């Protein structure tokens, strides 16, 4: 309505604002985040590790990597085959195979 | 013949239970405020 300036969710978090000059309504989506888990065969076998970026799309991770936006300062080399999209998250550093 | 290969009863049981987190549907607000 002409009077309302911003909106809130059922948990009283902000999810939309009205731009004070154009009066356009904008949605606020949180910037992507999640946990990072590291898969290690064990340091008595190999020093190779895989990194799972939990809850995000591999496209979003690759864009954040390219733009130097991703918070951790280390990078895992992408070979194309090393990047696999799972439901848990984006797994970078492991080659997906069909063999079960 | 039904995707996911559920029995009629299993399909009923899954359709009756409703999940309605106050989030957003992603392919993977759903992450709330540091809560995943
Ligand atoms: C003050 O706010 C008004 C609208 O709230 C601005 O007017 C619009 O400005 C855009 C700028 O791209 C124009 O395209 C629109 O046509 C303007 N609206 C009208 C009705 O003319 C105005 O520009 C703002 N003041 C300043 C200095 O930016
Ligand atoms: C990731 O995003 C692309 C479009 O940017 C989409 O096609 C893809 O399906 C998404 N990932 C998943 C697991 O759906």
């Amino acid at each position: 309505l002409p009077f309302q300036q911003f909106g809130r969710d059922i948990v009283d978090t902000t999810d939309a604002v009205r731009d004070p000059q154009t009066l356009e309504i904008l949605d606020i989506t949180p910037c992507s985040f999640g946990g990072v888990s590291v898969i290690t065969p064990g340091t008595n076998t190999s020093n190779q590790v895989a990194v799972l970026y939990q809850g995000v799309n591999c496209t979003e991770v690759s864009v954040a990597i390219h733009a130097d936006q991703l918070t951790p300062t280390w990078r895992v080399y992408s070979t194309g085959s090393n990047v696999f999209q799972t439901r848990a998250g984006c797994l970078i550093g492991a080659e997906y195979v069909n063999n079960s | 013949s039904k995707p996911s290969k559920r029995s009629p009863i299993e399909d009923l049981l899954f359709n009756k239970v409703t999940l309605a987190d106050a989030g957003f549907i992603k392919q993977y607000a759903q992450k709330f405020n540091g809560l995943t």
